């Protein structure tokens, strides 16, 4: 049994990738936009993903290429196994996400383990996702996503 | 009296205050704080960033 509030229709997806490696490998795991038209594009979000700092090493984050003049209106970091997002078109109205595909790129530098290890790479702690009115999107499908270490 | 988009509680609303507005949001511990929940919506996020630019950039009149 569901109701309408369990069953969106129109959303803004966003998915974190997976990839697989072995220890010392340094792989990427994309975040991905889709929908972003129908959704009336993205203006604005801020957003959390968690990982395991003892199985994963944060190397880098970048905008991806979905994100314009990302030097102004992206930022990042990592602190104690968190990820913080933020994304704003200081113009307002001119340098709006407008198309599908890769928000931003996480190089994560793979531990060691002692057996084939999947690690998960979730969203977590809340935030705000905002349509080229800066208005909110009414609806926002988060999927985890995961890196798996194979010694 | 309370001055919304004050980040930095020196009473004026400035540049500075997005600058500071931007990096509280994303420590993933920042706490509410009434004059930063400029859409009264009981949350500091996003959100309440983008209204502060606009303001700042003379898009709106008021932080609301
Ligand atoms: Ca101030
Ligand atoms: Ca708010």
């Amino acid at each position: 049994t569901v109701l309408p509030k369990d069953i969106p229709g129109d959303s803004l997806k966003v998915t974190v990738g997976t990839a697989n490696g072995k220890p010392g490998d340094t792989v990427t795991v994309p975040v991905t936009f889709a929908d972003v038209a129908k959704m009336k594009n993205v203006g604005t979000c801020n957003f959390y993903l968690g990982y395991d700092a003892s199985l994963l090493e944060v190397v880098s984050v970048d905008a991806g290429p979905i994100v314009k003049n990302a030097a102004v209106n992206f930022s990042s970091s990592a602190s104690n196994g968190t990820i913080s997002f933020l994304f704003l078109d200081n113009t307002i109205t001119d340098e709006l996400i407008t198309a599908d595909g890769v928000f931003a790129n996480i190089k994560f530098k793979l531990k060691s383990v002692t057996a084939k290890t999947t690690t998960p790479v979730t969203f977590k702690d809340g935030g705000a996702f905002g349509d080229g009115t800066m208005s909110k999107i009414a609806s926002v499908t988060k999927t985890n996503g995961s890196v798996t270490i194979d010694p | 009296v309370i001055v919304y988009g004050d980040y930095n509680n020196d009473g004026n609303v400035d540049s500075t205050d997005f600058a500071g507005l931007k990096k509280y949001i994303m420590a993933a511990d920042h706490a509410y704080v009434k004059n930063l929940d400029v859409n009264l919506d009981n949350e500091v996020n996003a959100f309440d960033l983008a209204i502060l630019k606009k303001y700042l950039l003379g898009m709106v009149s008021k932080l609301e």
